[PDB]
Order: structure tokens, then sequence, then C-alpha cells
């Protein structure tokens, strides 16, 4: 049966993700890493020398990781599950050749290890690249697993994508009431990074910089940068036009308002205002200063006596502040994504080891320099052993900051946290959804919805669903489906190939006629003008749909600001489209066969110029068609898939279309929480909290993202029989009713698991823990808190442990003889089952016990349940199997959904979703509920009734309570149910008295403390609208602490034992009850000196 | 500090809500502490029923002092209080 | 007001610094070291 | 996991039906329609609990560690 290419273009999507993943960022990054970028360090640090002993150079000729040069194999790395196991890091040794001259004129190499390098999951130096399930069941990996995290201390730890402002790109930001405008870029060159402003102030356009002490009259930066000809200023920042001139015009008077200038006097007016440079190299302070001040304004290095380039960017951006002067609207939009870059794993990991590598540096010449600064007995023999026990630095580093998520890097200068969080493995989406996560800017002035706001232009980009609740919404953002970031592509080819394409270089060319053509930028780079712009930019694209330049690089034409832009730099966010040309798509279904039959992957597809990538700022440009049914002349690319427009955990939703958004977005946060199947090796894991279903179901109505993302291999739900109907009045306001016998025959099933990690450690005087234990009673019958222990100590596989029951009993010595115990005591409301005992050993060498605890759940009133729609709701009631409505064939709900719970939150697709399941398995088949397609209404219709069901899916049922027949028809049928982790039993906390803090002595603040709920000051201000005084005696001071104080009648200050301790006396001593919070507050301001001294008076005597 | 006499009371005759709460709290604590009640319980053990009770019965003896803001006050029985 | 002791103006200038109850400022048991561990205002007065 | 051995809702027994339906599937192979059909899989509850069940447990028996 011949293609249908407006159907079969789809087949792009799955030929895509087999070789550009959803974890593909991460993988990719951390392979550009280790396989450039650790050569470019290298090279950047080649040598480290020592001011004494001329006659020694260190070098660094080579690097590696995980490979040595003498075994042609990769070294042995100990398994990612061994490791998640043990609690070590998954790492590779960093292997580097060395030169190191010997003392008798020897020259060698080497093969030595500076540490390890924590390995990325799936990367290429993973052992678990390549491997085809049975690799990767004798590894004890799930092949399913994503990948694109790394294993520290036995912890899954992944480098979340970030997203910050383009750098090295000028954003013109206006102002109202202040009326300022002010145009910024920050220069992030490799080893600086700063902040170059042009303000608005009193009318005139000024430059500030962090560097500059004062901020520095436009026209004075203008002349320092040798433009003096006072005339082409005001022809680089208005050109021809009336209104620029006049506004430009204060500032060029001001140019001399202080004096007239040439260049030299400009550029010693910039160097005066040059704060310091720490006082080295002190003789500069003169006119050559300015040099570095204006080498230091910007990203731009000038190493010449041509200042063309940093002039005419500083007239540029003065340009654009003008514009936005008279104008605006002119401005940039900060929360635009063509103006947003993500950094990346294997690029925050460069950062970290380039500077750990510089530490290492410093701290390796310093130690020679120790080795070598005696006079007599220096021999070189052995430079290497300060290097074979400095390496430790860099592994402990990397190690430290993947684990803690905190990047201390000094040579940028910044402290940030937060860069790696815990993979969440709640559920299989959970761990894919926490991949391709992506976390905004700080400083965003969180107080406003600008940057929460979704934007248009996301479109495609990020998933239009996938954004969370609670503070971060829209804060952190999700992959789209089918997207790629792009990487760094060198910009100096590409500028040669802009030359030869006709733009004349912006030093041949006069200021006059600088603004009556288009001019070409390269990374927002201004280098040179261009005559037909179009024909320019439609020449770029050939060659870049012909393979001549790299397909990352987009080039779009602004027309409000005449100009062609060409971007080449890394983190901009781009997905393929179809190329549309002459009114015809270019996939035209001979190329779909071809891609069917196996040939042709998605790479020949751009090899063959009939896929493109378009970043944001492309599509700007662009004229895309949704469908290739409504493709116009007009036209220039074509979709590939609308449904793309949604992330990985969207994709779980049926029907998304057809709900209002928000439903969307709960459902994006609840399939997270969803409890299901976990991995392959789910029951081989040792985790530190584990939801497993015990029956999971696939959906009913899967989409095509569930079967692209393998979701259907691991689902987290089951298809409950749904009655939509009010019910008994246990189902109101979201409330549930369940079926008992449904859930004794399993519906709804789930268990536990938690892990307890001890350490028998080591001491100082040569001692250790032990797990000596198991003692009995008289009849040599084991005590009950040994009940399930075994000989070892270690609680024994299969048995029950119940609340107060030890199941590791560990003994510390008393002088680290003596045994002190500690044991590990069960504190749980329900009995577990002990299921997996691991012994084993750390990498540093000392026993370590883990103990998995398991604990089968049953479904109760106050669990909770999810649709895929984001109608949740707890169990309100579980009902008798009769109780409940049956239909003619005796088929009774599993789950009845009240109705009401439909007209205001306008999930159309759960309908949907209810009667395509219904048709689905009636027929046999899984049916689709693909955004923006699906199972179509009418034939799921047409099945039902094929079937003998009415159309609508509404049954005629009977009532169970009475047996008539019900006076109205039910919506029947099944729905996909979701039990999400939040079960009653570990909400459920009640405190009488128990812990209070040692401060406040006021009860603690952990239900795990067993700590109480706190009253604050909302409950106290209702409390007192009831004019309740007792109460609130009674729960503020009574209840929480209440202190019986000595009070003296003389000093209002609080005494002790009816003793005033400051008249001495015993005499003026009043006992009262304060709240020990004010005993406390008394005390403290006693100590700041201040005397809060209390008066007191008889309650009584009228 | 003056009583203003029975004759002339410029306050309510009607037991606010505050002092409705107020002595059935202090009569049940009463109760609580082994004071004697002057109804029929009837089976009740609970200090605040027993007080609610007796409030029914108008049997409570207490005495509402409404203290005015210039600081005088006037006593107001808990039966004469009309609820 | 000058009446009462202390109320004299040269009393609000540091001469005097009073320590403050060690349960203002308590000792934690057995953080990190075995070795107990004392709290911010008491490592700032003993420097004092 | 494995097959549930009933019907969530009626209480069917559909656990002896797992291993003759993928035979049927299979072997001589059929329509997930026809073959759920031909097992006395009538009513839909029992016929979902077969569609949708994910046989989980032959991929958690490749990470055998009694092996
Ligand atoms: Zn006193
Ligand atoms: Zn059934």
């Amino acid at each position: 049966d011949e293609i249908n290419t407006a159907q079969d273009k789809w087949h792009l999507l799955p030929a895509f993700l087999k070789v550009k993943g959803l974890v593909k960022q991460h993988l990719d990054s951390f392979n550009y890493f280790v396989d450039t970028d650790l050569k470019k360090i290298i090279k950047a640090n080649q040598l480290i020398l020592s001011d004494v002993d001329p006659e020694f150079y260190l070098k660094y000729v080579d690097i590696r990781v995980g490979k040595k040069s003498s075994s042609s194999t990769k070294d042995y790395l100990t398994p990612p599950h061994e490791c998640r196991l043990r609690d070590m890091t998954y790492s590779a040794p960093i292997y580097v050749d060395i030169e190191y001259t010997r003392g008798r004129n020897i020259i060698m190499h080497k093969d030595v290890e500076i540490g390890r390098m924590p390995i990325m999951l799936r990367s290429n130096k993973c052992i678990l690249y390549d491997a085809d399930e049975s690799k990767m069941a004798k590894l004890n990996e799930c092949p399913l697993d994503p990948g694109g995290y790394f294993i520290v201390n036995g912890t899954e730890k992944v480098i979340l994508v970030q997203e910050q402002l383009s750098k090295n790109r000028i954003i013109v930001e206006a102002d109202e009431k202040k009326g300022i405008v002010q145009a910024s870029v920050t220069s992030s060159t490799h080893e600086r990074k700063s902040k170059t402003y042009v303000i608005t102030k009193n009318g005139k356009i000024y430059l500030k910089h962090n560097s500059i002490a004062e901020e520095i009259p436009i026209a004075i930066v203008l002349k320092a940068c040798g433009i003096l000809s006072d005339l082409e200023i005001m022809q680089l920042v208005c050109g021809n036009d009336s209104s620029y001139q006049d506004i430009f015009a204060v500032n060029l008077e001001e140019s001399s308002k202080l004096d007239i200038y040439t260049q030299q006097q400009a550029l010693e007016y910039i160097g005066a205002k040059v704060k310091t440079m720490r006082r080295q190299k002190l003789t500069i302070l003169q006119e050559g200063i300015e040099a570095i001040a204006t080498t230091v304004i910007a990203h731009l290095t000038v190493e010449a006596l041509d200042f063309r380039e940093k002039a005419l960017y500083i007239a540029m951006m003065t340009r654009r502040v003008v514009m936005a002067m008279y104008n605006p609207k002119m401005i940039d939009d900060r929360d635009y994504v063509g103006n947003k870059r993500l950094e990346l794993a294997g690029q925050l990991i460069s950062l970290l080891f380039e500077d750990l590598f510089k530490k290492f540096n410093n701290d390796f010449k310093l130690s020679i320099d120790k080795v070598l600064k005696k006079p007599n007995r220096a021999m070189e023999y052995d430079a290497l052993l300060s290097i074979n026990v400095h390496s430790n630095n860099i592994t402990s580093g990397l190690n430290r900051a993947i684990s803690t998520g905190n990047w201390s890097l000094k040579r940028f200068k910044m402290e940030r946290a937060g860069v790696t969080h815990v993979l969440s493995r709640l559920s299989y989406i959970s761990a894919l959804g926490m991949m391709t996560r992506i976390s905004s800017q700080f400083e965003k002035s969180r107080k406003v919805s600008g940057p929460r706001a979704l934007q248009p232009s996301q479109f495609g980009m990020l998933c239009t669903a996938d954004t969370p609740e609670g503070e971060a919404c829209g804060l952190v953002k999700n992959l789209a489906l089918m997207t790629h970031i792009t990487t760094d592509d060198e910009e100096e080819p590409i500028k040669k190939l802009c030359y030869v394409l006709g733009v004349e270089d912006i030093t041949l060319i006069d200021s006059a006629s600088l603004h009556l053509n288009y001019g070409v930028y390269l990374n927002g780079t201004l280098i040179g003008s261009i005559r037909f712009p179009t024909k320019f930019v439609t020449q770029f694209r050939h060659l870049r749909r012909t393979g001549k330049v790299s397909e990352f690089i987009s080039i779009y034409s602004n027309s409000h600001q005449m100009a062609v832009h060409i971007a080449t730099d890394g983190g901009r966010i781009c997905r393929p489209l179809i190329i549309v040309s002459d009114g015809q798509s270019r996939v035209k279904d001979i190329h779909l066969r071809k891609l069917l039959d196996g040939e042709l992957d998605f790479d020949d597809f751009l090899k063959l110029g009939l896929v493109e990538y378009l970043d944001v700022n492309e599509e700007n440009d662009s004229y895309i068609a949704l469908y290739e049914k409504d493709i116009v002349p007009s036209m220039t690319h074509l979709e590939i898939e609308p449904f793309t427009i949604l992330g990985a955990v969207a994709g779980l939703i049926p029907y998304p279309h057809h709900n209002q958004s928000p439903r969307n977005t709960y459902q994006c946060a609840m399939g997270k929480q969803a409890i299901g199947a976990i991995a392959y090796n789910q029951f081989k894991r040792i985790d530190t909290l584990l939801y497993l279903m015990t029956y999971p179901q696939q959906p009913m109505v899967k989409t095509k993202t569930i079967e692209l993302i393998d979701y259907d291999k691991l689902p987290a739900g089951q298809n409950a029989t749904v009655a939509v109907m009010s019910y008994s009045g246990y189902d109101i306001e979201d409330a549930l009713v369940l079926n008992k016998s449904s859930i004794d025959r399993g519906f709804g099933r789930c268990e536990t698991r938690r892990k307890t990690t001890t350490v028998l450690k080591r001491y100082a005087n040569h001692t250790q823990d032990i797990i000596g234990g198991m003692r009995v009673d008289e009849n040599g019958d084991p005590i009950w808190q040994h009940q399930s222990l075994g000989p070892d100590g270690l609680g024994e596989v299969g048995m029950k442990v119940q609340s107060g029951q030890i199941y590791i009993n560990k003994s510390v010595p008393t002088n680290s003889t003596q045994y002190r115990e500690a044991p590990v005591i069960y504190r749980g409301p329900e009995p577990s089952h002990i299921d997996q005992v691991m012994m084993s050993v750390s990498d540093n060498d000392q026993a370590l016990i883990k103990v998995l605890l398991r604990q089968n759940r049953r479904p109760e009133l106050g669990d909770k349940f999810s649709s895929r729609h984001g109608q949740k709701g707890v169990c309100g009631i579980i009902v008798k199997q009769e109780d409940m409505p049956f239909n003619d064939q005796g088929i009774v709900p599993d789950i009845i959904m009240n109705p009401h719970g439909f007209p205001s939150r306008m999930t159309v697709g759960k309908m949907i979703e209810l009667i395509s399941g219904k048709a689905g398995v009636l027929n046999g088949t899984l049916e689709y509920g693909t955004c923006f397609g699906g199972s179509k209404l009418e034939d799921m219709s047409k099945i039902l009734v094929d079937q003998g069901f009415n159309y609508s899916g509404k049954d005629m049922l009977y009532s169970g309570i009475t047996g008539e027949c019900l006076q109205a028809y039910i919506f029947f049928g099944p729905i996909y149910y979701q039990k999400l982790k939040h079960m009653v039993l570990d909400k459920m906390h009640a405190r009488a008295r128990g812990p209070r803090a040692v401060l406040t002595r006021q009860p603690t603040e952990g239900r795990s403390r067993d700590g109480g709920l706190r009253l604050g000051e909302m409950e106290r201000d209702c409390v007192i609208a009831y004019g309740a005084s007792q109460l609130l005696l009674e729960r503020l001071m009574i209840s929480s602490d209440a202190f019986e104080v000595d009070v003296c009648d003389k000093c209002g200050l609080m005494g002790y034992s009816g003793w005033c301790t400051t008249c001495k006396s015993a005499e003026n001593i009043i006992k009262m009850t304060i709240p020990y919070a004010a005993k406390l507050l008394f005390q403290e301001l006693l100590s700041m000196n201040i005397a809060p001294r209390l008066r007191l008076e008889d309650i009584f005597q009228q | 500090e003056k009583a203003i006499p029975k004759d002339q009371r410029a306050t309510t005759p009607y037991m606010t809500k505050y002092e409705r709460a107020r002595i059935l709290g202090t009569r049940a604590l009463q109760i609580s502490m082994n004071a004697p009640v002057f109804v029929d319980l009837e089976g009740e053990t609970d200090p605040l029923r027993i007080a609610m009770k007796e409030l029914a019965e108008k049997k409570i003896p207490l005495v509402i002092r409404r203290y005015l803001p210039d600081g005088s006050f006037e006593d107001w029985s808990v039966e004469e209080l009309i609820v | 007001d000058a009446t009462v002791p202390s109320g004299r103006p040269e009393t609000y200038i540091w001469r005097y610094l009073p320590a403050p109850p060690v349960c203002i400022r308590p000792s934690v048991m057995m953080q990190d070291s075995p070795a107990s561990n004392e709290d911010d205002l008491t490592v700032k007065l003993t420097e004092i | 996991m494995i097959v549930p051995v009933r019907c969530f809702s009626c209480g069917k027994v559909v656990g002896d039906k797992w291993e003759s339906y993928l035979n049927l599937l299979q072997e001589d192979e059929l329509d997930e329609g026809t073959a759920l059909s031909r097992l006395g899989l009538k009513r839909y509850c029992c016929r979902r609990m077969i569609l949708t069940h994910v046989d989980l447990i032959e991929k958690f028996l490749r990470y055998n560690p009694l092996e």
C-alpha cells in the first residue's frame, strides 16, 4: 500500500530519535568535553614553569579518559550498577603523557594518571555504550534507562540544562518613569566576563563599565576608538535621519563641552578612570593604560592600530539606544527564546575541570619548587611522586561539585548552586522528564511573571505543557520532543565565506553609506555591508543545504534594523523542518519510501537538503506550514509533525488538544508522581525510596510519544473500569469511589521499598564498629527486639519487621573493647518485610551494609489517583462490588468518577479517551490519542455500535443497592488511572507530647521527629477574631511552652529558685507562668544589655 | 473602681456570646474540679454538658462583672441575663 | 530619665559585656565529630 | 509483572488465558480481538485484563541473581 506523504512524513520523527535521542543534550555535551575540551584545556595549560631552574620544563603533551596506550582495549571500569550498590563514583582515570626533563639531558614520555573523571552514563566512555540488552542484563542495567547522568557516591546526579542569556550579544532595554534606555552586552570571553552598559542619563548617552570608575560620555569613547571626525560619529549613530541626529546632537556637543579632542586625548580621558590592577605592572599608569581599558571594554579583542571593529560595535550599540529613545518598542524582549542560550553538562564540566586543573598545576609547581629548593642532593629522579599524591584533588573536586551541585569557580569568580539534582526515580517518565529539564537563570526578579509567561517563540522548542506548579512555573522548562541544541562552530571560515559572497569588509566602507545598505553581522558583530541582502541570505542558505557550511549555522535578515545576522555559537535551540520550495514540500514520499525501507536515515534528509534545522531567529524569517494540505507558494517550511510541540512527559496525555490547558500542565506534574514500573532491574536496585505497582497495565489509549519514549514498556497505571456518575455522596469535590474486590483482586496494589545504609567505620585507635548481636532470653529464645535478626545481626531476608524491632545490630566502641549499642530500629506505623540485605565494602576500605525494606500497600481512603487529565482526587469510599451499579453483562466499575469534575475543568479529552479505550478493548486494538490527531471519535462510535453498545459510551445501568434501572444513562468504560505516590499512610501524623527544641522548648518541626502542627499568625488572627481568649492561651502558651518563671517585684528581672540574684532577697520573687519563648526573649534582651523589666500587679483587689 | 447600683445599669440585659462561652467554660472548669451541681445529671459525666444543662435551667451561680471603659462596672447574675 | 541608676547616658557605651546563659547559646551533642561542637555566639564571645 | 489471576472488575479468572492468548497470537496468528473472543473474554473488562497487560516478569527474570 503506497506511502501517503501527508501522513508518513511523521516517520522523520522516529528516524530522528533513533540517532538523536531524548537524552542527547547531555550525551553529546559530555562526549564533546571528553573528546575535544580536555585536549583544549591541556593545550592551554601545556607547560607549567618555575622561577628557579630554567633547565626544567614540565610539558602536557596528551590527555585521555579511561584508556591507556599500553593496551589497545579500554580500562576496566566498575559497572555503574556496582557503583550504585557500593556507593562509589562511576569514574574513569584521566591519563596524560608527560615530558619532564632529567638532569643528565634525558627526554622521555610516560602515561600517568591524574585522577578520575566521573563518566556520564551511556557516553562514549561508558561501559553501557553499545550494549544489546544481554550485556545490559549481565551488567544489571535497564536497557530503557535514559543515561545522561552521573553516579557519584552511589547517587544518580543529573547536571540540569541551564538556560542563560546569549553572551556577547546586545540587549536594548528601555524604562518608564526613570526614562532610561540601557543597552548591555555580557562579554563572556574565556578568561574574563564583563558587562558593558550604554546608559542614557539626562538625555545624553553614556558608557558604563565595571572596571571604569565613571560613566563616560559616548562621543569621547567613539573618539577614543579612532572615530574622531565628529561627523561620522553622527553618521554612525544616526545616519540620515532628522530625529536621530537631533537626539544625538547633545552628546556630540558635550564632546567639545569639556574641550575639543583628538584620539590620544580621548584615550587619556578614558585612562584616567581605569581603577587599578591589584598594584602589579605599576609602571603602565599612563596613556598606555587606555589600550587594555578599550580591549577590556568588550569581547572584541583589538590587537593592532585599528579600532574599526570595536568602534563600529560601540556605534551600533549607541544607534540602538538612540532608536529606542526615539521609538520605544524598539527594545529587545529578554524573554524571547532567540535571546536564550542553553549551557550543557559538557560545558559545565569543562569549566570545572579547567579550574581544578589550574589549581592542580599551581600546587604542583609549588611542590616542585619545594623539592628543588635544596642546595645539595637535588636529584631529579622521580619528579612525578608529587603528581602521584596531588592527583586526588582533581577527583575530589569533580566528585564534590557533581555531588553537591555547588560550583566554586574562582577564575570566572562565581559561586552557583543547584547545578546538579538527584535523578528522580518516582517513575520511568519521572526520570525521563528529569532529563530534558531546563532551569532558568537566577536574579530574574521573581516578583513578576515576565519570564514565567509562556512565549509564542518557544513553539516546538520547549514543551508547552511541561511546566511545574508551585513557585517554579515557567522558571523550569522542558525540551520539546524533536529539538536540537547547536554547537559552537568556528566563525572564521564563515566570515571568509561572507566576504566571498559579496560582503565588503567593515574597513573598506564609509560612514555615510553604512546605513544605506544592509550590514552583515556575525555573532552580533558587524563585519561589513551587503548589497542585495536577500540574495546573500538565499545563497548562504543554499550553501548550508548543500553541506558547504554547517547546518547549525543560522542566517536571518532583520528588516526594521537593516541587518543580516549569522549565528554560529552553541546553545541555540533548533528543530528540523521540511524545506518547502516553489510551493512544494521536498520530501515527496520517495524519500519516505526509502526511509521506511531502512536506507536513507534522517541525516540523509539533511545531506540531501530535504530538511534543515531552524533556530528561533530563522523562524522570524520563515513561513511554516502545519500540514502539507495548506502549503501556499509564499511558505518556506513544512512541519514534520505538529505534536512534537509537547515534550516527553506531556506525550502521555491522550487527546491533549481537547482539554483545557491547566489540566494538561497538571497531568505533566502528576505523571512524574505516578506509581508504576521503574526499570527492568528495579528489583536488583537498592534505592532510598521506590514505589512499584504490582500489576502495571499499559494505557488503552496511548499516543505516538508513549511508544516513542517506550512508556508502553514500563507503564505507570491501570485501566480502571470507570462509571462517570454521582454516587453515595463520598465522591464530592474530586473524591473517588473505589470498588472493593477490585482492590481485593489487585487493582491499585503497590509496594514501597526503602533502603537503610550503615557503615561499619574505622577509628583512629585501631578500632571499628561491629554487627554483633542476636541475644536471647532464658529459654534460648531470641528476645522480641531481635525476633527477626539472624545470627550475623542483620535482619533475615524474608522476615517481617514490626515497629520497635532491630534489623541492623550496630555496636559502636565506647572509646572510638566495650561496645555501646546503636541498633537500627524499624520505626514504622505498619510492618515491613526484609527482601534484600547487601553486605559490601565501599571504595575507602570499610564495610557497607544496605537493607531494603519492602512494604506492600493496599489502597485505602485518602489514597490519591489521577487519570492523565489533571483530575486527581483521593479515594473517598471503598464500596462492596454488589453496591456498585452493573450493566447488562454484570460489569461493575472499578472507580466512579463524579460527573461534576467535567463541566468546569473542561477535559473533553477524558471523555474521548473513555470512548476510544472502550472501542479499543471491544475491537481488540490499542487506540491513539495523539495530539492534533488520534483515533477519530466517529470511528470509535462505529466500533461501539457494531459491538452492540451505544455510540456515545452511555450504557444503561442497574443500581447495585436497589437493582432498578438508573434513570440516566451512565458514561461507562475504561480510563487509565495512576496511583500517585501520595498515600495517606505516609501523611497521617498525630502528636500529643514528644520532643521539644532545646532552645525554644517548643514541639519539634518534623513529622519524622514527632513534631507538632504549627499554629501560625493567620490562625492566631482567626482565633482573635473569634474572641476566644482562653483558647488563645491554651493553644499558644499552655500547650506549646508554659514556663513557671520566678519574677522579682522590685527589679523586673527573672530570677531562679525564688531568688532575685540581683536583689539577693527572695522577698519580692513572684511566681508566674509565661511562654518559654518570652523567657528566652527576655534573656536575649539582657544579653544585648537591654533590660526589659517586668512590672506586675495583683490580678484581684479590683 | 466603683460598682454601679443594680437600679441604674446601662449595659445590655442580654448575655453576649462571649459571656455565654466564658460562663460555660468557667462553670465546666469548676465542675471538673468537683464543684457540686444543681441539676439532675441523668447519666451525664462531662463537665461542659453538665454546665450546658445548668445554663439551660438558669442555675449557674456566677456573676458577670461588666467593666465600663471608664473603670466602673456592673454586676449581672447569670440568671437575670436573658438569652 | 536620670531618676534611677542606669538612666545615665554613659551606660549606653559598651563597658561590660554580659555573657548570656548557655541555654541561649546551646552546645549541640554529637554533631560531626565525637568531640562536642559549640555555637556561633559562644565562639564570638570567646574571641571577645 | 505477571498476568492477574482475576479480572479486576468481574472477577473472572483470566490468569489461565495468558499463555493461550500468546500462543493464539504467535502460532496460527490471529487478530488480538478474535484471539480474545476465542478465549471467552466477552466482557470488555476481561478483554482489558489481557489486552493491556505488560509481561514485565519476563524482563525481570533476565536479571536472575541465582544463575
Ligand atoms: Zn529584685
Ligand atoms: Zn471482566
